[PDB]
């Protein structure tokens, strides 16, 4: 009834119950069932009232997720880039945000959900015709490399560890994380970006066998341990456009450390 | 925007009369309390405190002391943290974390080397610069080839520029405690600081940087720990700052570290004399330091204690653990300990033992050397370092640990029965009792016994456990008795403070040491007739007055520096420059840093 810096969050509950009574009605009978957007630009015109369009912009750009916010890929790039792990990251996150107030960072679950969506095995795609000997399943993620390999006491023995992709879903994977720049190129090569014509990829794959992984986790040299990767790279995607190939992609740095996609990791000799 | 003025010009209307009408025309905090819990009803707390936060104003981004906490808690390299740095300033647009030159001059100011302050009367054969940080350890050692040859690459800290920047950076700290111990901020009285002395040699500190296991090498870290703050106000002690976690990773202050076993006693010596020229020229002293404005008259009172009782031996000049003279603490041999488990005193000083060095080599009574050698009660070599009468309680409880689970590996055999076995029956008993306790409490053996293994082990339940394996009808109650009597007595020393977490446990001790004395005695009498190691002396028959002369025995303990071990191998990976004269200096500096508690206070803001 007096001023609301001091009254709690129930007390002007009580100071703005018809306020909000009055509100809720008209939005909710007005923009068919919605108060989030007409208490927005309530408040931004009540603000801008006194002609505060920093702050306007800066309240329409929190709404437009762009600012201080770190939308969760962008907070997973650096944990990824910057090799943290998940306590400390989390010691990071809640010390910034205990300082600063805000929440700069996010966190971890919306850092697993926002890696579900760049890992194998989200997207639906389909094979036309279908893949001889192979799964139809669209959500096949880190399969075991063996493969299902015989291992018990009386075959063959092994004990290499393995994981892998399934090659499919895992190209089909590489293919829309880089959705974007393919888009970008095709506009560039000034082509209706509403297209969908026969792209012609063109991949390179390589194993090679790495030496000496091991470590010392401990007192002891352990022993000599080998590994194998076999990889791949989306090396340059075309289109038949019109009555020739355009490079709609190019690999800027074909042979770089960070354009050559793990496929299958092993631990063998090659 | 035309469009939503027409397509909300009648909600406006309404509001601005019934705003305007009601609270009084302040239509600012009333639509933003509105928008607030409008949005918060769709659970959307984290859009409604940013946006609390912009109309309330604060804090866009942080300041260099919390950017550098940041990455010395965080273990961040200096291209990783510029790297995340330009990732945020380039997708925020503002600027959150702050440039690393920022975050090297609010270091400058962390480590030791930066405050003036002043000794008096000066300390004798120290300098009076006050801009001494990381210096050579060698303290100039002469490194020709024409002298004994040395190669210890070792780094320190000037003594006395070390407990400087402790003390102005626990300064806020203990401006607090004279405020909750309703004292004035501007007193000066003469601060007495009690600081914890530990020296551990951690060893196997390399990596295998190329092909070939071939080197091993070690190290050693000398370091100190700020225990309590005492002001003599009027005529009382009052406790302005105790410790809260006394053997933590986190507060034993680094302050020599060096490449070099820690029985390579010339080259330890080398070292560590400069170090104790530093720490008994400051004894007779009193630093004066301005400290929040007014300044602070300081006073120190040293104690030797995070030693285990190799080093003990090593630096007190005394025989190897596995003499005669058992117990650094009263000069007893072991079959009198056997004989007489519990009525021992303490009577092993410092002073005594350089005394008694005297009497060895100068021989003043002309006597063979096995009645010389009764004469000075094991003492030959001179004294190195002035420690303390005390006994570690990491390694007590491991040993007694240990001895348990041999007396467990006996009792499957009964060797009580059937005595002097051969060395093939001792290894079956042995895999015997590791599969039982497999199988029983998933508690998988191992060959180091760490303190994990001896915390699950020491247990009630495992001793109902191996009961089971025994033929015999009234071991199950000798040895149920006997981790009874232990478990009673391993509160008392493993407590950080016994006088008010476990008294009754305390003032019952000594009953129950004579109790588990007895029993050791009477149906244990096949293993302890003769020998009785080590821990079982002192565990029995000192920690009592150990208590009343120190307070606990947890405290006092080398906790905190056998856990910085970690630190040391991940920094000399992590953060360094493989220089071997840098690289060194580099691990110490940031061990400083992590050590420290401006930022500890950063790092622990989410709880308050
Ligand atoms: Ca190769
Ligand atoms: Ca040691
Ligand atoms: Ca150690
Ligand atoms: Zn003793």
């Amino acid at each position: 009834r007096q001023h609301l810096l001091s009254l709690t969050r129930r007390a002007q509950k009580h100071r703005l119950r018809e306020l909000k009574i009055q509100v809720k009605e008209f939005a909710d009978k007005e923009e068919g069932g919605d108060v989030k957007a007409v208490c927005l630009t309530l408040f931004l015109l009540a603000l801008r009232a006194r002609n505060e369009h920093r702050q306007a912009d800066e309240l329409e750009a929190i709404m437009q997720g762009r600012g201080s916010g770190l939308q969760p890929a962008v907070c997973l790039a650096i944990r990824v880039n910057t090799f943290l792990s998940c306590s400390q990251y989390h010691k990071m996150y809640r010390t910034v945000k205990a300082i600063t107030g805000r929440q700069i960072f996010q966190p971890l679950h919306a850092l697993r959900n926002a890696e579900k969506v760049l890992l194998p095995g989200y997207h639906p795609f389909e094979w036309q015709p279908p893949l001889k000997n192979v799964s139809s399943r669209t959500d096949v993620g880190i399969i075991d490399g063996l493969s299902g390999l015989a291992s018990s006491v009386d075959e063959y023995p092994v004990d290499t560890i393995a994981k892998r992709f399934r090659y499919d879903s895992a190209l089909v994977s590489a293919l829309m994380d880089m959705e974007e720049d393919i888009l970008e190129g095709m506009r560039s090569q000034d082509l209706d970006d509403y297209l969908n014509g026969p792209f012609t990829v063109v991949v390179k794959e390589s194993c090679d066998g790495m030496g000496d992984v091991s470590e010392k986790h401990g007192s002891g040299p352990a022993v000599p341990e080998k590994a194998v990767r076999f990889s791949f790279t989306v090396m340059r995607i075309t289109i038949e456009h019109g009555s020739q190939n355009v490079k709609v992609f190019e690999e800027p740095k074909p042979n770089s450390e960070l354009c050559c996609k793990p496929l299958c990791l092993m631990l063998a000799d090659e | 925007r035309r469009a939503q003025k027409h397509r909300l010009r009648e909600l406006k209307i309404q509001v601005k009369e019934f705003a305007d009408k009601e609270e009084g025309g302040d239509v600012k905090a009333v639509c933003l309390t509105l928008f607030l819990l409008a949005l918060r009803a769709r659970n959307e707390h984290r859009q409604a405190d940013e946006l609390e936060a912009i109309m309330q104003g604060r804090g866009s981004g942080l300041q260099p002391a919390v950017c550098l906490a940041i990455r010395v808690n965080t273990f961040l390299s200096c291209s990783q943290y510029h790297k995340m740095y330009r990732t945020v300033k380039a997708i925020t647009g503002r600027q959150i974390f702050q440039p690393l030159h920022a975050l090297r001059n609010a270091e400058k100011v962390l480590l030791p080397g930066y405050h003036p302050f002043e000794w008096q009367p000066p300390l004798k054969n120290v300098s009076s610069r006050t801009d001494v940080g990381i210096i050579d350890g060698l303290s100039g050692l002469a490194s020709s080839v024409d002298e004994y040859p040395v190669d210890t690459i070792a780094k320190r800290f000037r003594y006395d520029s070390a407990l400087v920047s402790a003390l102005m950076d626990m300064e806020e700290d203990i401006l607090e405690g004279m405020r909750s111990q309703d004292l004035d901020d501007y007193l000066n009285g003469p601060f007495t600081v009690v600081v914890k002395e530990s020296c551990d040699g951690m060893g196997d500190v390399s990596e295998k940087h190329g092909s070939g296991p071939a080197v091993p090498e070690k190290a050693v870290r000398f370091s100190f720990t700020v225990m309590r703050i005492t002001i003599e106000h009027g005529s009382q002690n009052v406790k302005v700052f105790e410790e809260p976690k006394p053997n933590s990773e986190l507060c034993c202050k680094p302050l020599c570290l060096m490449l070099a076993d820690e029985s390579d006693h010339e080259t330890l010596t080398a070292i560590l004399s400069p170090l104790i020229a530093e720490r008994e020229a400051m004894k007779s002293s009193e630093l004066t330091l301005e400290m929040g404005g007014i300044p602070r008259t300081f006073k120190f009172i040293f104690r030797g204690t995070g030693y285990d009782e190799k080093l003990v031996r090593e630096v007190e000049g005394l025989e190897a653990s596995g003499s005669v003279y058992i117990c650094t603490l009263c000069d007893t041999t072991r079959l009198e300990a056997s004989q007489n488990l519990v009525f021992h005193s303490i009577t092993r000083s410092h002073a005594e033992n350089l005394q008694r060095y005297e009497v060895w080599r100068s021989n003043p009574y002309h006597e063979s050397v096995e009645e010389l050698r009764d004469r000075v009660k094991g003492v030959s070599a001179k004294p190195f370092i002035e420690t303390v009468p005390s006994i570690d309680a990491l390694h007590c409880d491991i040993g007694n640990a240990a001895e348990f689970y041999k007396i467990f590996q006996l009792e499957i055999g009964e060797v009580y029965k059937h005595p002097n076995a051969s060395k093939e029956e001792r290894k079956r008993w042995q895999a015997t009792l590791d599969k039982h306790l497999r199988k029983r409490m998933n508690l998988k053996p191992i060959m180091r016994m760490n303190g994990n293994f001896a915390r699950k082990l020491m247990t009630q339940e495992t001793v109902d456990a191996v009961c089971e394996l025994i033929p015999s009808e009234e071991r199950h109650e000798a040895l149920r008795e006997l981790m009874d009597l232990y478990l009673k007595m391993k509160p008392v020393w493993r407590s950080s403070c016994p006088a008010k977490e476990c008294p009754e446990s305390l003032c019952q001790y000594s009953f129950n040491s004579q109790r588990f004395a007895e029993l050791l005695s009477t149906k244990f009498k096949y293993r302890y007739e003769g020998k009785i190691t080590n821990y079982f002396h002192k565990t029995l028959a000192h920690v009592p007055e150990i208590i009343e002369r120190d307070g606990s025995i947890g405290a006092w303990a080398s906790e905190g520096n056998q856990s910085g071990n970690k630190l040391f191998r991940r920094f000399r990976k992590m953060n360094a420059r493989q220089s071997k004269c840098y690289e060194m200096e580099d691990v110490l500096k940031h061990h400083w840093l992590y050590t420290s508690k401006y930022l500890q206070k950063f790092m622990n803001a989410h709880n308050a």
